[PDB]
RNA sequence: AACUAAUCCUAGCCCUAGCCCUACACAAAUAUAAUUAUACUAUUAUAUAAAUCAAAACAUUUAUCCUACUAAAAGUAUUGGAGAAAGAAAUUCGUACAUCUAGGAGCUAUAGAACUAGUACCGCAAGGGAAAGAUGAAAGACUAAUUAAAAGUAAGAACAAGCAAAG
RNA sequence: GAGCUACCUAAAAACAAUUUUAUGAAUCAACUCGUCUAUGUGGCAAAAUAGUGAGAAGAUUUUUAGGUAGAGGUGAAAAGCCU
RNA sequence: UCUCCAGGCAUACGCGUAUAACAACUCGGAUAACCAUUGUUAGUUAAUCAGAAUAGGCAAUAAUCACACUAUAAAUCACCUAUAACUUCUCUGUUAACCCAACACCGGAAUGCCUAAAGGAAAGAUCCAAAAAGAUAAAAGGAACUCGGCAAACAAGAACC
């Protein structure tokens, strides 16, 4: 593993800091996540 | 074991058993290699402190750790803890030693009290000694009780212990004669029967 | 679902098989199904008398061990035939036919213990 | 009697037994062979009871006392048989200038392997005996292939380990 | 993701270390000395590929060619079973024609 | 001494329907590995007269105790008649 | 003797001695109820019942009687931190019986023979 | 042990002094006392003037007193490294071990009476001082939530105490350090515990009956 | 105000360079149902590699596989259902770092060897074949800490109406 | 790879009672098989259970060891069986 | 002690300490108790039970209670002549609730003796629902059921393509 990404923890933080005002697993799932703020915006 | 690492507790006691079982994996302890030639510090050697909380203080050896480049001082380097402890009681508070590597302590001059590095190089007879790098002089090697605790000169024989005198005796005559041999007509069994052909192979 | 890994012994397997354990056999199974022990089969002890006899397990602290000089054929010549022959030498009554004043043995065969090859246990 | 197979009673119960030092080499070496017979019996009649001490402490679930005679009787037994052996083995070399009491052989196996093959006694000559016929000392041309593949398998790991040796090497000078 | 939670050690490089210092002295051997050496006869490297650059299956066919006699039989069917999967993939697959 | 599991058998020398169905004498031979003088190599010499005992008690009971369970006599119908037999 | 080849015998043969003895023995307390006269011992797997007979009058000048023997499987059940079994030895178990009506009987080896009205403050000190 | 344990304190006090009872009051005699017992006790001074020269019973008590303020003072900060050096591991536990989890507010008002050494002792070789202080002091300790357990916030208490030094003669670093406190029977008992207790009586199975 | 967890750095590995080797490392046991101290009963590799596959099928044919110095001559001469493809030599050049055991714009526990191990386990057998570890100078200092931090839960079930959000 | 299964070779074993023209006969156990139904359907079971049924001195059943091997073997042919 | 159930004990093959005691109460038993689990210590004892010299010559006549008989498929070293040897007990198996089925599997598993003298327990506690499964009983009727008397029956008989 020569090169290995090590910023996807911002990367996720990204997307679920706009989601975390949604109820169920919307808010926090990133595959979830993502959909729903693709959505909302 | 290329895991076993080396501690205060002497291999193979019980305390030691417990600190290195079969299935422990840490991390190996790096050491600068020391040659037989090389290592100069003996149990019972006074040596100083270079540094530390007991910098500049001089102690006695009374435990080496080759394996780990340790030499442990009475009374120096010490923490504190409790020994003995049990349910019902805490126990006895004790001052415990931690070991110190052999660059943070120097052997000390014996007619001045110095910490003097030393280098080793033969005498007359031949045999080995330690000498000063400076004011040249002929640190002895140290005398230190047995480990396990027998004072020769003290020691007394009870039974099933031979004499002195005894052990020392010469009874071999030197022939050209196996043990056999030699006990057969010593104890005078005779045997005129011999083995027939046998073919090894 | 056989166990590969477990010494095969004379305790497994069917009646029929039977091995040894790694006694040394002290006789002979003759026609007639009959086990016939031979005496000289049969190993005997050969055991000293220890009367008046001075050492013991252990030997005193105090006791000095001495310089580890294993034996060698060439301390053991010196020891034993160097003599002989020097003082021969000297008297001119030395030859190479006759090794076996000294001690020399020819051959090993007809001694009851030969040295090579070994035919006595220790 | 079976009273040998035990310490003196006054022995029994107690937490320790004082004992001496195990003989060395250089010691036994002084005595004769007579001797040498002699004390092997009187180091056996120890190492049994010692033996049988050792085995009773563990049924009683108690501290053997001691323990440290055991070993120094069977170093001490070690030594007389390393004395008797060496005076052995001086003796055949005079007379024979074998270097083993054994004889052998230097022998291909099947697996194409050198290995040292240690001779048995017989009462029939080798060509004779059916059983010992069946052994092959041999090996078939099959066997190349596997021959050149352990050469290579065994230099792989000389190679790791003279390569880790460096390594390692690296690691002490960048500490030190 | 998790993360160190932790900062690893510094990372301490001697710029001036003698490697580092002469580094690129006598790559004008030639020129500078009359051409008796070309400069490629200074690169340290696989008997192969010194001095010279390929695709990776004229590397594996030029490692044949020059070692393949004194490889391990492991090796030279792992190296053999290479070139024939590059033999195919270049010479049959791809978008270009 | 071994355990084993096989018929049980009470006889007297004849099955019952033979009139002789009592017992004058018996005759034992040692067998030759319990003889005198290999018993005296093994060291159990108090055991020669011991091994002549033992084969008169063991055969002497089994005849016995087989020919008063010819008359009907068992462990819960005790023996009315004491029955006697001699071995040499 | 162990660990050691024997002379191969053939008609006519000498005495096979073994001067140096390899066999080493310890007495053990019988595990269930024995006679008075049995004594039990553990021996080397390559023991017979007719070396233990010379073995004990000739070392230690006791007379027997008969021996008896069996070898004793160990378990292979016990596994280690890897799951390896570990196997206990297998052993030889000896049983001889005293001669001349003496008797024995496994000797005793290891005969043997704060104030609750002021808590939680430290006592030490004197106000 | 390979190693023989070391040990720069003895656990207890060679003789126990015991005090005159009546003792507490007047805040000579017990001057005269130590030479009294000159024999018992000044032989003691004498090998202790062998391995230091320099003891003087007339300026012990001193600095035996300098000691005993600041080793109290350690435990309001609690700096356990500096008390380790102010006494011995005999009396550490005895000091600390229920102080655990607690803070304690002690300080020394001007003492009554001049400090006097009273009796000594030696045993490789231990010397011990017994010193007799008579002072008034505050102390005041509290739970893990700050609430007061024990003692009053501030006032001063006399208190008359026996306190026994040591120092271990033979090492070159050794020193004196306070070791141990002689109780007398004579003494007042000590101010109790604000809390009220209930100490539990005896518990029965269903077999059992009380007594 | 935290559970489940998370963080870690070295065990070793990879590729080259250099270099033939000569290690073949107690006693005893083993080719008998191996590891069973002795006779019974004799002991011994293989004739050409094939196919898959490519030729958009397939049927002659299909580089490496099936090795004899680099670079050039040259993808040339030649060979080929003259298709797919295959493919020289003559003849020129080359003293290779040399010295001693070195080097890494290689991996760092799902990586790098399958490997802590050809073990555990699976298979009658040939054979297949894992997983994981982390205190400190000292444990002869009671085994270390560090982190709103994953999903999952708990702290704290819910309250007409609806892709669950957006205004 | 024939420790399952197919067939074979060698050495062995089991078959009560009741009738009979005296037997690849009859009735019916042990034993072998597996007709029909229900249950079960990640089951007790990767084919079983519970009943009901077929043969049961024979071309019977069963045990131990050996044999035949995939371009093959075996097959009272179901293209069935060969872990 | 009581209530009830009715394949048990040996050997072979196989298995390999699951045997027994103590101590533990993490893991294992699909839950407890208790241990089949963990640790330690012990164990299975044999001259009768079981396993493990050579060269020649030579044979018509089953078994079945072997007699009478009948049968057909045609069916088990010895003895003799010579030669050689001229007193021996070592070695190995022996425990168990156990083996093949991934399991403490309603399955598979050979022989001898016996059929309860041996060996065992269908219900953790409570409740008395529906549906589902199994057993028994049925007023009047008696195949009107159903593709079909499938299944069940106080029946288990007859006959034909
Ligand atoms: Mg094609
Ligand atoms: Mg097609
Ligand atoms: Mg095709
Ligand atoms: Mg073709
Ligand atoms: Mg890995
Ligand atoms: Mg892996
Ligand atoms: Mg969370
Ligand atoms: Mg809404
Ligand atoms: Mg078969
Ligand atoms: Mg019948
Ligand atoms: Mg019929
Ligand atoms: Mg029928
Ligand atoms: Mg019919
Ligand atoms: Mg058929
Ligand atoms: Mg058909
Ligand atoms: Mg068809
Ligand atoms: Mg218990
Ligand atoms: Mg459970
Ligand atoms: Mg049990
Ligand atoms: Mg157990
Ligand atoms: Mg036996
Ligand atoms: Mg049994
Ligand atoms: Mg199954
Ligand atoms: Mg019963
Ligand atoms: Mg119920
Ligand atoms: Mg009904
Ligand atoms: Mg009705
Ligand atoms: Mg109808
Ligand atoms: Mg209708
Ligand atoms: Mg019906």
């Amino acid at each position: 593993l020569r090169n290995r990404l090590t910023d996807r923890y911002w990367r996720v933080q990204e997307v679920l800091k706009h989601a975390q005002h949604f109820r169920g697993r919307k808010n926090r799932c990133y595959r979830l996540a993502v959909r729903a703020v693709t959505r909302a915006f | 074991s290329p895991f076993y690492r080396y501690g205060m507790s002497r291999p193979g006691s019980i305390a030691d058993k417990r600190k290195n079982p079969p299935w422990s994996r840490r991390r190996p302890v790096v050491v600068e290699p020391i040659s037989d030639e090389d290592w100069h510090l003996f149990c019972g050697d006074m040596v100083e402190i270079l540094e530390g909380k007991d910098a500049g203080k001089q102690g006695k050896v009374v435990q080496v750790v080759r394996q780990r480049n340790w030499v442990v001082l009475e009374g120096l380097n010490t923490h504190y803890r409790y020994i003995g402890r049990t349910k019902d009681h805490r126990g006895t508070m004790i001052a415990s030693e931690a070991p110190l590597l052999h660059h943070q302590v120097k052997l000390v001059d014996p007619v001045d009290r110095k910490p003097t590095e030393i280098q080793w190089r033969f005498t007359e007879a031949g045999e080995r000694v330690r000498v000063s790098t400076r004011s040249g002089r002929i640190i002895p090697k140290p005398e230190f009780p047995r480990a396990d605790g027998i004072v020769p000169e003290t020691w007394t024989d009870g039974p099933k212990d031979t004499s002195v005198e005894d052990a020392l005796e010469r009874t071999y005559v030197p022939r050209l004669k196996t043990l056999e041999e030699d006990v057969m007509e010593a104890m005078g069994i005779q045997e005129t029967r011999r083995f027939k052909k046998v073919y090894w192979y | 679902g056989a166990d590969r890994m477990s010494k095969w012994t004379s305790k497994r397997g069917p009646r029929t098989f039977t091995k040894s354990r790694g006694a040394k056999k002290t006789g002979i199974y003759t026609s007639d199904r009959k086990f016939v022990q031979i005496k000289e089969m049969v190993p005997e002890f050969v055991v000293p008398d220890l009367t008046g006899f001075k050492l013991k397990p252990y030997v005193n602290y105090r006791a000095p061990a001495g310089i580890d000089t294993p034996l060698t054929a060439k301390a053991l010549f010196q020891e034993t035939v160097a003599p002989a022959i020097e003082k021969d030498f000297k008297e001119g009554t030395f030859d190479a036919n006759n090794l076996e004043k000294y001690g020399f043995e020819p051959t090993q065969e007809g001694k009851l213990f030969q040295l090579y090859p070994k035919n006595f246990p220790r | 009697g079976l009273e040998e197979f035990f310490d003196d009673p006054k022995n029994w119960g107690e937490e320790k037994v004082k004992s001496g030092a195990s003989w060395t080499c250089q010691q036994l070496r002084n005595k004769s062979n007579e001797d040498l017979h002699k004390l092997w019996y009187v180091l056996l009649k120890e190492r049994n009871m010692l033996l049988t001490l050792e085995q009773e402490a563990k049924r009683q679930r108690l501290p053997m006392p001691s323990p440290e005679r055991l070993e120094k009787v069977v170093d001490s037994m070690d030594n007389v048989d390393k004395v008797v052996q060496e005076r052995e083995d001086a003796l055949r070399l005079l007379q024979t200038g074998q270097e083993k009491p054994r004889p052998g052989a230097w022998r291909r196996d099947i697996f194409g392997r050198i290995v040292w093959h240690k001779f048995k006694q017989w009462p029939i000559p080798w060509y004779l005996n059916k059983r010992y016929n069946r052994r092959r000392f041999f090996a078939m041309p099959y066997v190349d292939r596997f021959i050149r593949l352990r050469i290579e398998k065994h230099a792989r790991i000389e190679a790791r380990k003279r390569s880790l040796q460096k390594k390692k090497e690296k690691i002490l000078h960048a500490k030190f | 993701a998790f993360v160190r939670l932790t900062l690893p050690p510094p990372k301490v490089v001697d710029r001036w270390n003698e490697k580092r210092a002469l580094f690129g002295v006598y790559d004008n051997i030639g020129i500078l000395g009359n051409f008796e050496k070309h400069p490629k006869e200074l690169i340290k490297g696989p008997v192969w590929l010194r001095g010279w650059r390929g695709n990776e299956l004229q590397r594996c066919v030029r490692k044949k060619k020059f070692v393949g006699n004194r490889m391990f039989i492991e090796d030279l069917h792992n190296l053999n079973k290479r070139i024939s999967y590059l033999y195919k993939h270049f010479n049959r697959h791809g978008k270009y024609r | 001494l071994f355990r084993r599991q096989y018929e049980n058998s009470i006889f007297t020398g004849s099955k019952t329907a033979d009139p002789c169905c009592y017992g004058h004498t018996q005759f034992h031979l040692i067998p030759d590995r319990l003889k005198r003088e290999r018993l005296i190599r093994q060291n159990q010499a108090e055991q020669v007269e011991a091994v002549f005992r033992a084969n008169a008690i063991a055969s002497l009971f089994a005849w016995t105790g087989a020919q008063a369970m010819y008359q009907g006599f068992w462990s819960e119908a005790d023996v009315t008649r004491p029955f006697v037999s001699q071995a040499v | 003797a162990r660990n050691v080849l024997y002379p191969l015998y053939q008609l006519g043969g000498p005495q096979l001695r073994v001067f140096r003895t390899n066999f080493f023995i310890q007495l053990v307390r019988p595990g269930t109820a024995q006679p008075e006269d049995t004594v039990q011992f553990r021996i080397p797997m390559e023991m017979t019942r007719v070396d233990l007979r010379n073995y004990l009058e000739q070392i230690y000048n006791v007379p027997v009687a008969a021996v008896r023997t069996r070898v004793q499987h160990g378990s292979n059940r016990r596994r280690d931190h890897k799951n390896v079994r570990i196997k206990k030895p297998d052993y030889k178990v000896a049983y001889v019986q005293l001669a001349h009506g003496q008797t024995f009987t496994f000797p005793d080896l290891f005969p043997e023979k704060s104030d609750l009205r002021c808590p939680g403050i430290p006592s030490w000190f004197g106000l | 042990l390979e190693r023989p344990i070391h040990l720069a304190c003895t656990a207890g006090i060679f003789d126990p002094y015991v005090p005159p009872e009546g003792d507490a009051r007047m805040s000579l005699t017990q001057r005269t006392e130590r030479l009294r017992k000159n024999a018992a006790s000044q032989l003691a001074i004498r090998k202790i003037r062998e391995f230091d020269a320099n003891f003087k019973t007339k300026d012990f008590p001193e600095k035996a007193k300098d000691i005993f303020i600041e080793a109290h003072l350690c435990l309001n900060n609690s700096d356990h490294d500096r008390l380790h050096t102010l006494v011995t591991e005999h009396c550490f536990p005895d000091m600390v071990w229920d102080l655990k989890y607690k803070t304690v507010r002690w300080g020394f008002v001007e003492s009554l009476e001049p400090a006097q050494v009273v009796h000594v002792r030696c045993s490789n070789m231990y010397g011990q001082v017994t010193v007799r202080l008579h002072t008034r002091q505050t102390l005041a300790i509290y739970d893990r939530f700050g609430r007061l357990m024990y003692g009053q916030e501030d006032v001063p208490k006399d208190v008359l105490e026996y306190v026994v030094f040591e120092r271990h003669l033979m090492n070159p670093y050794g020193s004196w350090r306070m070791h141990a406190k002689i109780v007398p029977a004579w003494a007042p008992p000590k101010q109790p515990i604000l809390k009220t207790l209930m100490i539990p009586g005896p518990q029965l199975k269903p077999w059992e009956e009380y007594e």
